[PDB]
């Protein structure tokens, strides 16, 4: 799919979503949630070939949820973007790779600390306090380059974020449909229903 | 009582199928023996043909391995054979891969592996055999080399074979222990030949026509067995002193 | 690969592989299963032959299959692993295709598959264990308990007891427990399987376990006090 | 054909027993006595090596105590090879999720895998079982310091104090007298050392019969040390808590 | 003792007892014989008249290998079919790689190495068959016998089957009068006659004979039945030599 | 006895005894006839049932539509080798354009049978077959033992009391093969000579089965009311 | 020990003849075939009062036009099950049409005899398949272990079966309706159950062209247990 | 065909023994002796030449065999047995060290490995325990000089000295006695000609006994020059003469 | 490089009436400008009532014919000679082609 956001602020990970899915000539749907919940505390947001991006990430939906059945114990973000990376860069040499990118938003309970991690398909991975995949941050990285502080609010991250997508909105040629955004803090994930 | 069946240790660490392969090696009631020359090696073995319906030209156990390599087998012909085909296939393999010769001792201890194997291993059992290899090596000169069902080998200066071993390995000690050498101090083959089957009359005390022997000579890049008319070549220059 | 046939019959129709798995069985520790109205219990006796135990880290007899189910056992305990690990991976393999989290009757026909399977396939002898299997399914508020064996024949049960002295608590069970009205509360279930137990079970200390399932993925164990509470309460009554 | 040479290392007896395991047991009670005590600081390991000679290379020698990582050790009692055969197999799997997550293996997670290996040999194969027991000493961020023991039929169970091989009745009855939950390191080296020496079957208890490890906290700072003692240094601990 | 309950098992005299039992499963089988005659090879069989239902000469026993090889056994007939169909393979094979048809001793071998390898394992049994075989080469007339034990060797004449010691006899006869050899029309006259001697052991039941031949002169050097007026005439010598 | 226990084994005297009571199974089945004349050939098999609310299990089974055979023994291993002969007739027909030759079939099912019987794990097969066919070299009949043993006859039965119908075709040898041109004659006979292999029961119209084929006769199978005209 | 494949010298394989002692020991089944459709009835033994009855599933469903009853080691039956229910839709699949039930049957039994040292022992239950079909109408079929297959008008196994069989020698006609074969069914388990027959211990089934396969009601079947005791206390 | 032996042929018995592997150490105990003694600055690994017959050229039939340019071995009990483990442990350190980690493996490690091949012998499918017991004398740079005994049950123990085969439980309490951790290795070689002297019947020279050091390198036997870091191996076998010379010194 | 297809020409036609049906083809084959042959049968009796052509690339045309035949044959041999229906037999075949889904039968066939 399209566009795909992350921000880290203060107390939160805050991921942005496109709503737009596209086959070649229209619109198909406006609606569409490109992200999948791996644990109460972990989301992870995913952007790139048609059909791979939800095999892939339903796949790491399962294997997490299997881990924490069996432990009895959720697994730190870092440990899981470990996991994924892992997997892609499997996947890079293998018959037919993932052509997936995604981003990891994460809240360590036990560091009490945000944790945001960007992955492309090849297996790179990186920490970041803001993050995109595709051609979003070529539009919002100047904007975010100027305006974060890491003692930000969630409140002030959303209207950072607001900012991004109206450049978007802007110079962007695709109709993208707007954005799902979710927050993931240490009551976990929820989604903010008006932006 | 089922570790006499198969090649596993017994109370006594002993492997009574290994053992029992070395009582097979005698079921066909024949002699054989091996001396060095200065140029040469040569083999004999006593040859049988109890039928009259055989056709005494197919009964042998004497086999050419390579060009280089000859083989004398105490034991069954199927077992005999059976090694036979393997090692004429390892020579073979060998010269392929590493662009020469394989060597006598090397042959030998390839085979010996072969058997060392059969004694671990339980679906496979020990072949019934004992193996003696002849050249003249063009590293190590003239080389006899013997395997057994226990998977061992060694070289000799000379050696016996069969029934009645002992008799013919007392004989060529005692002959050693005087000329005090390691092999037959003779320029030609033939006499060395001559050699071999004297102290083999001498040892089991039985007179030999041309068709009670069989003879395999090696020398310099050939192994080759003599025919009935040169056995009775020797036989006759035996006699005549 | 090794494919000698363990489990075959004997000539009055016994295949003794499996019923000498049975007797594994009735060695393990004593397992008890009681299904309320709108609750399951599953009560587990403790040997106290081990103390200088680490209760914090030993393996507890009651297994999270999944969110909503549970899986407790008699026999051996590292046979139990290899049908808990297994059910766990067809737990989350049937949300990742079918989109639906498992019924209980499903997740306790595969476990009873497996174990037929070990009963006639060459190398391989029966698992030595007997599951309790209980939950509810999803947006169901009907109680479920099954209960399997070696054989791999499983059935539906109001309730049940499994392993050592199992003969005992099942004689209690069927006098005790009343099928028209069911225990009513969660209080009320745990009682009667705390007391089915205490008919086994020597001190009421720290030999015996005690899991609430209720519906909605809501799966608790109580505390060793909790239990106590209710070991003091029975037999005040039993002074009688 | 084959099968009349097949012992079947597989079954169940008529009382549901696996005699295969029941005998390797047996073979275990034999070997030279390890124990394993937790404290709220660290762990000890101790262990007794079988009736050594004088030209035996100790401070080269190891039967008993191994490192599985950083953070866990265990201590053997069984055959020696069918042990490192296993052991060669956990610090793999150790590896293994380090690479995977990033992050140490959990102690239990180990523990389970090892012993998951063990139970195949039992259900499955035709081959006889591991005639070896494991005592683990380990640490993670999850439960702290923790103790388990392994045994041939794959089962797994925790400890605050454990022995394993030989006159493991006596030495464990000897551990629940003079165990004390808020017991400190250095007590539990003596206790350890202790009940070897009443245990043994040696006349007298030496440093060259013997193996010793420490996992504490006594590391500079939030971090975790391994300590395997060398023969000097089981020498002076023995003075130190007046056994020679 | 238990040593002969298992193949490849050694006893302690050093025996195959699994082997050895073979062996009597092929002296409970029809006689059959081989005759090395100038410039070819005679093979003959006895075939045992069950039942009057039985359809004259249409049970065929004796066998072709590539063009120029006959082969005939005693003892467990489909024994003797599937070394048959294994020296038909291995016949194939050498032609498709030398370009020559197998030479009769090369061939011998193959078959030689294949009955060996069933007294390997206990997981296999030993063939229940002695098979007589031969043909003609660029080397000219050869005739082998097999065992059992994967034991083979050249020969003059051979017989094998429940009255081989019969047969035995006649042929040694042949070899001492006849040291500058027998013609391949005089051979099949020979074969008639010595199954016909041999029959004695199986004198129950009547008979059928079946004889074939590979001669370089008469045959071309390729594997024929004989059949007709030839097949005939030496049911006549053979009768009129027993009366 | 001691050398019972497996199809890889010896006896002293050198004989195979898994193979001998895979025979024995045969002995246990119900009777079969075969016989043919120089046009035609037939079988006649009697049914067996369970009891009498069963069904008569079915004995003859084609195999193409110019070969088809009977069977007596274990039925399940009648149905491997008649689905192997099924393979063996059509891979012929599929790579030649050929009808395969009865007595060819004769040796596939021999060289099969044989492999069961020098290996361990496996069993010998527990039937016997009757085989019929006409192919370019007119009418046949083939008789298979699970030893391996496969012979070309005139006529033959086996099954229980097998031994009655056979000494009768023995005697009729003469009549019956020249019955040429005339299906219903061959089919009395084969009937009259499975009739000296009865005791206590009788044909009847759900007992009795008839097969057929020859020069312009595919191989059919009669059944039901159709063999109400031959009892 | 010996062969898992072995032949008895009576010409018999020890292992199937075992399965067949096993099958002596289990839970009696038995089916009625009539012209109107073809009834199949089972004895369901609970061990215990607490087992929830409704959970023992010993009549299954094969496909719509075809169904089974189970005696034996009923675990056994499962694989046995699941074979046929992919045989008779993967027919359909390829075919556009309902497999004849005599094919359907075949196909099971073709799993009987795979096993060796595949499976490594014989099944030990018994199958009563029952259906039917355009070509050869209502079908009862009786699969054993043994690969062996025999079409039955009346048909009972399990541990009551020579007695039943005897019975159903005497009752069967083929003027029998549907309702006439429920009774007979029920009669005939209430004469070899241990335990005195109700809804909730015995079950009841039937396959008609119309319908299909049908389980019955508990409240269904306790109707016909109540029809039956009337007509035998009316003479 | 195909091995249908998947099964272990060595198992446990009510006692706890594995038969196979006590009855391997029996037949090594029935083994001629051999003897290994650790100096400081080097170690000498001895055996008797038992020859089975004065026609057959005991100099062809090495008991004491290189591994590796530092690391040596010596055995007792079936001979075959060592001859293929020899060849395995030659490869295996080629194909499991040298090959990966461009250098020879330290003694330990394999030792370990020779080990490893021993204990799956033991347990795998089809097949006995080895019947002979080894002693791997050896150096490396960090864990310098080390004797090394390995047994059946793949269990192996390091040694300052000791000895295997048939007169061992002798020749080990002779080498208690000699024995000091400042032995010099022609000390040491000294004490190993006296002690394998009370086990030997016969002949007791250069020709019948088969000695080897590991000690100094030996650039002279290395067959190159111009690589400073290169000086050549550790092993060397000592000569018939070698032997005799120190036989007089006796 | 080597081309497994090639194209035999032909032309077939297949109409249904009230009660009976007819397939028809012409008999001629040919590559590019050459004729093969004048007279070679391209519609087929395939047992049970069942006409059939399979037309285009005539290998693959008659290996698909060959098949089905086949198939009538052992439909007959595994279901007790049930006569194979003219849907039946449709099913089958679209089996037999789609088995070749990733190197098909380069035909367009009419029953």
């Amino acid at each position: 799919m399209d566009i795909i956001l992350g921000i880290r602020v203060q107390d939160s990970v805050i991921l942005a979503s496109s709503k737009a899915v596209t086959r070649g000539i229209s619109v198909l749907k406006d609606s569409d949630d490109k992200t999948r919940q791996l644990s109460p505390h972990t989301l992870m947001s995913f952007a790139g070939e048609a059909g791979d991006t939800v095999q892939f990430a339903e796949y790491i939906q399962a294997n997490i949820q299997l881990y924490s059945i069996r432990e009895d114990y959720e697994l730190s973000p870092q440990a899981v973007s470990s996991f994924v990376r892992q997997e892609l860069a499997k996947s890079i040499r293998s018959r037919r790779p993932y052509q997936v990118n995604v981003l990891i938003g994460g809240y360590d309970k036990k560091k009490n600390k945000p944790e945001l991690y960007q992955i492309d398909y090849l297996g790179t991975k990186v920490e970041l306090p803001y993050g995109a995949h595709g051609y979003s941050g070529f539009y919002t990285f100047s904007l975010l380059d100027h305006h974060y502080r890491p003692d930000m609010t969630t409140e002030e991250g959303l209207d950072l974020l607001k900012l991004c997508v109206q450049e978007l909105e802007k110079r962007m040629p695709m109709d993208f449909k707007g954005v799902i955004v979710k927050i993931v803090d240490k009551d976990g994930i929820r989604q903010v229903d008006d932006f | 009582g089922y570790d006499r069946h198969i090649t596993i240790f017994s109370p006594e660490g002993r492997l009574y199928q290994v053992e029992y392969a070395f009582k097979a090696t005698n079921q066909t009631n024949i002699n054989s023996l091996a001396v060095r020359g200065k140029d040469c090696t040569v083999v004999i073995s006593q040859k049988k043909v109890p039928d009259k319906l055989l056709d005494p030209t197919t009964v042998s156990y004497i086999f050419c391995i390579s060009r280089t390599i000859g083989m004398v087998v105490n034991g069954p012909i199927p077992d005999a054979r059976n090694a036979a085909l393997r090692a004429k296939a390892e020579a073979a393999e060998f010269r392929y891969k590493y662009g020469y010769d394989m060597p006598c001792d090397v042959l030998a201890k390839r085979m010996a592996n072969l058997s060392q194997i059969y004694t671990q291993r339980a679906y496979m059992r020990p072949l019934g055999v004992i193996l003696t290899f002849v050249s003249v090596d063009e590293e190590l000169g003239p080389s006899i080399y013997k395997t057994d069902p226990a998977g061992y080998y060694v070289g000799y200066k000379a050696t016996a074979t069969g029934p009645k071993q002992q008799e013919i390995t007392t004989n060529l000690e005692n002959h050693f222990k005087k000329s005090k050498i390691d092999h037959i101090n003779e320029e030609s083959w033939e006499k060395v030949v001559e050699f071999a089957i004297t102290h083999m009359i001498d040892a089991l005390g039985t007179e030999f026509s041309k068709n009670d022997l069989e003879v395999g000579v090696a020398t310099k890049d050939k192994f080759f067995t003599l025919s009935a008319e040169n056995i009775e070549e020797r036989l006759v220059a035996i006699a005549e002193q | 690969g090794y494919d000698r046939a363990l489990s075959i019959f004997s000539p009055d129709g016994h295949i003794f592989q499996v019923e000498y798995a049975l007797e594994a069985v009735k060695r393990g520790t004593c397992a008890v299963g009681v299904k309320g109205k709108n609750c399951v219990v599953l009560g587990c006796e403790r040997r106290s032959t081990l103390k200088l135990q680490d209760t914090r880290i030993t393996p507890s007899k009651v297994s999270k299959i999944d969110s909503h189910v549970v899986l407790s056992f008699s026999g051996l305990n590292a046979d139990s692993r290899i049908l808990i690990e297994k059910a766990r991976v067809e737990a989350q393999s049937h949300r990742l295709t079918l989109e639906d989290p498992v019924t209980v009757e499903y997740l306790t026909r595969y476990v009873a598959g497996v174990q037929q399977r070990y009963t006639q396939s060459g190398g391989v002898r029966p698992f030595g264990v007997s599951t309790l299997i209980a939950g509810f399914d999803p947006r169901d508020d009907e109680p479920k308990l099954y209960q399997t064996e070696p054989s791999g024949i499983y059935s539906s049960w109001s309730a049940q007891t499994i392993g050592r002295n199992s003969k005992t608590v099942r004689e209690f069970l069927e006098k005790n427990y009343d099928r028209k009205e069911p225990p009513a509360t969660v209080e009320e279930c745990v009682k009667l399987t705390v007391r089915s137990l205490l008919e086994v079970v020597q001190t009421g200390a720290k030999n015996i376990e005690i899991t609430v399932v209720k519906p909605d993925s809501d799966i608790v164990a109580l505390s060793s006090e909790e239990i106590n509470q209710y070991v003091t309460q029975i037999e005040q009554e039993k002074q009688e | 054909g084959s099968r009349r040479y097949d012992s079947r290392t597989t079954i169940f007896s008529p009382e549901g027993r696996l005699y295969q395991v029941e005998y390797a047991l047996e073979s275990i009670s034999h070997a030279g006595t390890a124990i394993g005590i937790m404290a709220s600081d660290g762990i000890v390991l101790a262990a007794e090596r079988k009736v050594t000679s004088t030209l035996l290379e100790q401070d080269t020698s190891t039967e008993k105590l191994y490192k599985l990582n950083d953070k866990i050790a265990v201590a053997v009692a069984g055959l020696t090879a069918d042990a490192e055969i296993l052991i060669n197999t956990a610090r793999i799997h150790a590896q293994n999720y380090l690479k995977t997550y990033n992050e140490d293996i959990p102690v239990e997670i180990l523990v389970r895998r090892l012993s998951d290996i063990k139970q195949g040999y039992t259900q499955h194969g035709g081959l006889r079982p591991f005639g070896v027991s494991f005592i683990y000493a380990g640490y993670d961020d999850r439960y702290g310091y923790q103790l388990y023991t392994s045994n041939p039929s794959g089962n797994y169970t925790g400890w605050k104090a454990i022995s394993v091989g030989a006159n493991t009745s006596a030495a464990q009855t000897l551990l629940q007298m003079d165990y004390k939950d808020d017991m400190k390191v250095d007590d539990a080296i003596e206790l350890a050392l202790k009940t070897l020496s009443k245990t043994t079957d040696s006349s007298a208890l030496t440093y060259d019969r013997l193996e010793f490890a420490t996992i504490r906290k006594g590391a500079n700072d939030g971090e975790v040390y391994q300590k395997i003692f060398k023969p000097q240094e089981i020498k002076d601990i023995l003075v130190k808590t007046g056994i020679t | 003792t238990g040593y002969d309950l298992s193949n490849s098992v050694f006893s302690p005299d050093g025996r195959n007892f699994q082997v050895e039992y073979a062996v009597k499963a092929v002296e409970n089988g029809t006689t059959s014989i081989g005759i090395k005659c100038n410039d070819g090879v005679v093979f003959a069989v006895e075939k045992l008249i069950t039942s009057k239902l039985l359809v004259p000469q249409k049970n065929v026993k004796i066998q072709v290998v590539d063009r120029h090889i006959g082969c005939v056994y005693s003892g467990l007939i489909p024994d003797g079919r599937h070394l048959v169909n294994r020296g038909r393979e291995e016949a194939a094979s050498f032609k498709k790689l030398y370009k020559t048809p197998i030479p009769i001793p090369a061939f011998a071998d193959r078959l030689g190495q294949y009955v060996q390898a069933h007294t390997l394992y206990n997981s296999v049994r030993p063939f229940g068959v002695s098979t007589i075989f031969g043909g003609v080469d660029k080397n000219g007339a050869h005739l082998y016998m097999l065992e059992p034990s994967g034991s083979y060797w050249g020969y003059k004449g051979a017989a094998t089957g429940k009255g081989r010691q019969s047969a035995k006899a006649e042929l040694e006869k042949l070899v001492d009068h006849h040291p500058e050899g027998l013609s391949a029309r005089e051979a099949v006259k020979q074969a008639a006659k010595i199954i016909y001697l041999a029959h004695e052991d199986n004198k129950e039941k009547d008979f059928e004979l079946e004889i074939s031949w590979c001669s370089l002169s008469e045959t071309n050097g390729l594997h024929k039945f004989v059949k007709g007026d030839l097949l005939q005439e030496a049911i006549d010598f053979a009768q009129k030599e027993i009366n | 006895n001691n050398y019972d226990g497996d199809t890889v084994t010896f006896s002293p005297t050198g004989r195979l005894f898994q193979v001998e009571y895979a025979l024995e199974a045969i002995k246990q089945g119900s009777v079969t006839v075969g016989l043919r004349s120089n046009t035609h050939a037939v079988l006649v098999a009697l049914k067996r049932n369970a009891d009498e609310l069963s069904s008569y299990q079915k004995k003859i089974i084609k195999c193409d539509e110019h070969m088809g055979l009977s069977l007596a023994g274990l039925a399940p291993d009648a149905r491997v080798l008649s689905n192997y002969l099924r393979q063996q007739c059509n891979y012929s027909s599929l790579v030649f354009n050929r009808k395969l030759a009865v007595e060819r079939a004769g040796h596939l099912l021999c060289d099969k049978a044989q492999k069961n019987t020098q290996s361990y794990g496996g069993r010998p097969y527990g039937v016997g077959l009757l085989i019929i066919g006409y192919d370019k070299s007119g009418a046949h009949l083939l008789e298979f033992q699970p030893s391996g043993n496969v012979t070309e006859l005139y006529g033959t039965a086996i099954g229980a009391r097998s031994q009655g119908a056979k000494t009768y075709l023995e005697r009729t040898l003469d009549t019956f093969i020249k019955i040429d041109g005339n299906p219903d004659e061959l089919i009395k006979a084969g009937v009259e000579a499975i009739s000296q292999s009865l005791r206590d029961e009788s044909l009847t119209v759900d007992n009795l089965s008839i097969a057929i084929v020859g020069k312009d006769t595919p191989f059919t199978i009669y059944d039901g009311e159709a063999v109400a005209k031959y009892i | 020990d010996r062969g898992v494949s072995t032949f008895s010298p009576e010409g018999r394989l020890f292992q199937v003849e075992y399965s067949l002692e096993a099958i002596k020991l289990g839970s009696t089944a038995i089916g009625i075939a009539t012209k109107e459709g073809v009834v199949l009835g089972v004895e369901k033994r609970a061990t215990s009062p607490l087992l929830e009855s409704d959970s023992i599933e010993k009549i299954v469903e094969i496909d719509r036009h075809i169904g089974c009853a189970m005696s034996g080691l009923t675990a056994d039956a499962r694989s046995m099950i699941e074979h046929a229910r992919t045989a008779a839709v993967t027919h359909n699949l390829y075919y556009d049409e309902d497999i004849n039930v005599e094919s359907l049957t075949q196909s099971v039994c073709d799993l009987a005899l795979r096993f060796g040292e595949l499976m490594s022992r014989p099944f030990g239950v018994a199958l009563l398949i029952a259906g039917h079909d355009a070509d050869d109408g209502y079908q009862l079929f009786h699969a054993e272990p043994s690969g062996t297959f025999y079409r039955y008008n009346a048909k009972a196994i399990g541990s009551g079966s020579e007695g039943a069989q005897a019975e159903l020698l005497n009752e069967w006609h083929s003027s029998l309706t549907l309702k006439e074969a429920e009774l007979l069914v029920l009669k005939i388990l209430k004469q070899v159950m241990e335990e005195k027959l109700d809804e909730n211990n015995a079950q009841l089934s039937c396959i008609t062209k119309q319908d299909g396969f049908k389980i019955y009601d508990n409240e269904k079947t306790a109707e016909l247990i109540k029809e039956l005791k009337e007509k035998e206390a009316a003479e | 065909m195909t091995d249908r032996y998947s099964f272990s042929l060595t198992t446990f018995s009510p006692s706890g023994k594995l038969g196979q592997i006590d009855y391997a150490l029996t037949a090594v105990k029935q083994g001629v002796t051999s003897l290994g003694i650790k100096a400081t600055n080097g170690v000498v690994i001895a055996t008797e030449k038992k020859s089975s017959s004065p026609l057959a050229m005991s100099e062809t039939l090495s008991k004491v065999s290189l591994l590796t340019p530092d690391i040596g071995a010596v055995y007792s009990g079936m001979g075959p047995d060592y001859r293929v483990l020899v060849d395995k442990s030659r490869k295996v350190a080629h194909t499991s060290y040298k090959r990966i980690y461009g250098e020879y493996p330290p003694t330990k490690l394999l030792v370990s490995e020779v080990a490893k091949i021993m204990q799956e012998a033991t347990q795998s499918g089809g097949v006995r325990p080895f019947g002979v017991s080894l002693l791997i004398a050896g150096h490396d740079e960090f864990n310098g000089f080390s004797l090394y005994q390995v047994d059946p049950s793949g269990s192996y123990f390091p040694w300052k000295a000791t000895a295997i085969g048939k007169g061992s439980v002798a020749a080990k309490t002779f080498l208690e006695k000699r024995w000091n951790d400042e032995l010099e290795l022609e000390d040491a070689i000294h004490i190993a000609l006296l002690t394998l002297k009370e086990s030997v019947e016969g002949e007791f020279n250069g020709d019948t006994i088969e000695l080897a050091i590991i000690g100094d390198e030996n650039p002279d036997l290395l067959g190159y020059t111009g690589i400073p870091t290169d000086k050549g191996p550790r092993f060397r076998k000592l000569t018939s003469q070698e032997i005799n010379d120190r036989l007089e010194a006796l | 490089q080597f081309n497994p297809y090639g194209d035999n020409g032909g032309t077939i036609l297949g109409i249904a009436g009230e009660d009976f049906a007819v397939l028809a083809g012409d008999t001629r084959n040919i590559t590019d400008y050459s004729i093969n042959s004048r007279y070679e049968p391209k519609v087929f009796d395939c047992g049970d009532n069942i006409v059939m052509s399979a037309n285009g690339f005539a290998a693959d045309g008659d290996a698909l014919v060959k098949r089905f035949k086949n198939s009538v044959k052992w439909y007959h041999f595994d279901h007790n000679d049930k006569k194979l229906s003219i849907n039946s037999a449709a099913r089958n075949i679209q089996h037999l082609l789609y088995g070749k889904r990733f190197f098909p039968y380069y035909v367009h066939t009419i029953i």
